[PDB]
């Protein structure tokens, strides 16, 4: 029924304060409001930004110029990454930390870069495994090197993309 | 003299001031401070201010209920007297109609005028600096000294003659 979040916005921040001026005793003079509301408005701007400097700085919205702060503290630098993709490598190393390489398991981790059926993976009998990909958004090549990070000590791997089925 | 932002008494806004000088205001002479001290302690009904719940007028207890006129100048010559630079009061003239219900009092307030202490956060400076010389005039005498006496043998001439 309410929002556990209480950082936002504060609703109608300038009707308040207006309304502790006494018993309208000022009001409808036109002089005394301007002033007045010249001052406040100025703690509108102010208080707007005070959200973006919190809302900003989270991994899933921080642009490139801090983000590399954010992946800087992990040991995960930019080398020659995008921004859009240099947001996942992040989220894919971070999430890697609680894993145990399942079937189950990776396709859970691949289901955050194809969507829900742009992914799908066979098996095979001597340690063979094999990935497919159907509706990628990023350039692959680079994401590879993580791909690899979390399956097993022994893995056997294929790698093809495609556009579709 | 107490100082506080000068109010218009014509509208009730601030007295930015003319239109050849706006700009803002303090209330300096006595007399505008007081003004605007009671104006403000009789318009603000009591309570009805946050940060200070004891400050204002009760007009709840009188307006809309059937009361006795000399109870009213009581609490309206009550509340004047609460500034601690209030001389006396002249007169008053209240006056109550039964036909349109409505009650108007008249009365006058006497208070002195007092002296500024310091005029160090107003302003001026009530002091003359001497001004240096110029040239060498200081080093070798001053003309004037002679332009002065020219002046005055003139006018000593001037006088002995009959005119």
């Amino acid at each position: 029924l309410k929002d556990v979040n209480h950082i936002h916005p504060l609703p109608d921040f300038v009707r308040g304060g207006f309304d502790y001026v006494p018993s309208d005793i000022f009001s409808g003079k036109e002089n005394f409001e301007q002033t007045l509301r010249i001052l406040l408005e100025r703690l509108e701007f102010i208080d707007q930004k005070m959200v973006e400097l919190a809302e900003l700085r989270t991994t899933l919205n921080a642009e490139d110029a801090i983000l590399d702060e954010i992946g800087r503290q992990l040991g995960i630098y930019r080398n020659g990454l995008n921004d859009p993709e240099y947001r996942a490598v992040i989220m894919i190393l971070t999430g890697n930390n609680s894993k145990s390489g399942t079937r189950a398991d990776i396709i859970a981790t691949l289901k955050q870069l194809f969507g829900e059926d742009g992914v799908t993976t066979y098996k095979g009998y001597n340690y063979r495994l094999d990935i497919n990909i159907f509706n990628t958004c990023m350039e692959v090549t680079d994401i590879l090197p993580e791909i690899i990070d979390m399956l097993p000590l022994v893995t056997h791997l294929r790698v093809v993309e495609n556009q579709g089925y | 003299q107490f100082k506080d932002l000068l109010l218009d008494p014509l509208t009730g806004d601030l007295d930015f001031g003319t239109p050849g000088d706006r700009g803002m205001r303090l209330a300096l002479t006595n007399q505008l401070s007081l003004r605007q001290r009671l104006y403000l302690r009789f318009a603000i009904w009591a309570g009805d201010w946050y940060f200070d719940e004891t400050f204002g007028f009760p007009y709840r207890t009188f307006v809309g209920k059937k009361t006795v006129k000399a109870v009213l100048d009581g609490r309206i010559k009550s509340e004047v007297r609460q500034e601690p630079d209030v001389l006396q009061i002249t007169d008053f003239q209240s006056t109550m109609d039964v036909v349109s219900r409505s009650y108007k009092c008249f009365f006058t307030v006497v208070t002195a005028e007092g002296e500024e202490i310091s005029l160090a956060f107003v302003g001026e400076d009530e002091y003359q600096y001497p001004t240096p010389p110029e040239s060498n005039v200081q080093l070798c005498g001053d003309e004037g000294v002679i332009i002065n006496f020219k002046n005055k043998l003139y006018y000593l001439i001037n006088f002995r003659l009959p005119k």
